[PDB]
């Protein structure tokens, strides 16, 4: 320690932790040659 | 061939009754898939 | 049912045997001491601006950590005698050790970082201050909360 630190840091996840401290799940989808990923075009009768 | 990043591929299978001569035949080759892979292709080597 | 902004915002005025109430004023030597510690170190987390202030601010912080160190133990104690229960009292005496010592270990260390902020060589020592204070501020609230519900857990054990 003492002018020396690990480049790490532990989240302390306990059943009681603050709602802003509790673990959260995050999805970040990137948009961005042929373009192949396409939304579903709905058909019709 | 690779055009517009689509590497198309065309094939055709016909029997062979000849020994070592590219047969005097006639057949149209037909699409198999259209691979949308953006790769420069200048060299190619077969695998057996 | 009392307006105290703890972690996740849970607010209470402990409803149990009066020693748990006494574990609410004596614990208010901690419950009021935690939520003040996470506010003045919150003032030092990035409103740290002056090496000259860094000298005594860390000292008052160190004395507040030192205040917090022997406050969190003082909160975790009196319930365990009025605790009809044993299982829920284990954490507090641990926190009376763990939370006190973890606060204690930085309480002296903040002083040895307050002395290094005393002379105040702002070329590098501020970067010392900024790195442990948040580390402590992360550590103190982590250590706070672990006790902050384990201290009431003993008070919960000290309900009847
Ligand atoms: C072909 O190589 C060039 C090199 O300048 C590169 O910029 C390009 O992305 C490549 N194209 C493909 C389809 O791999």
């Amino acid at each position: 320690g003492f002018n020396c630190y690990f480049p790490l840091q532990s989240y302390g996840f306990q059943p009681t932790n603050g709602v802003g401290y509790q673990p959260y799940r995050v999805v970040v989808l990137s948009f961005e040659a042929p373009a192949t990923v396409c939304g579903p075009k709905k058909s019709t009768n | 061939k690779n055009i517009d990043g689509y590497f198309k591929i065309y094939s055709k299978h016909t029997p062979i009754n000849l020994v070592r001569d590219l047969p005097q035949g006639f057949s149209a080759l037909e699409p198999l898939v259209d691979l949308p892979i953006g790769i420069n292709i200048t060299r190619f080597q077969t695998l057996l | 049912s009392a307006e105290i902004d703890l972690g996740k915002g849970d607010f209470r005025e402990i409803r149990a045997s009066e020693d748990a109430r006494e574990a609410a004023e004596a614990l208010a030597e901690a419950a009021r001491a935690m939520k003040e510690a996470l506010e003045i170190i919150r003032e030092i987390a990035e409103k740290l601006r002056d090496s000259s202030r860094a000298s005594e601010a860390a000292k008052r912080i160190a004395k507040a950590i030192r205040k917090a160190a022997d406050a969190i133990a003082e909160a975790a104690k009196i319930a365990a005698r009025a605790a009809k229960d044993g299982d829920a009292a284990r954490n507090a005496e641990n926190a009376a050790r763990k939370a006190k010592e973890f606060a204690e270990e930085q309480a002296k260390l903040a002083d040895m970082y307050a002395e290094l902020a005393k002379n105040g060589d702002k070329s590098s020592v501020l970067e010392q201050l900024k790195t442990f204070a948040d580390k402590a501020f992360h550590e103190m609230e982590d250590r706070f909360y672990q006790a902050a519900l384990a201290v009431f857990e003993a008070a919960e054990a000290a309900a009847g």
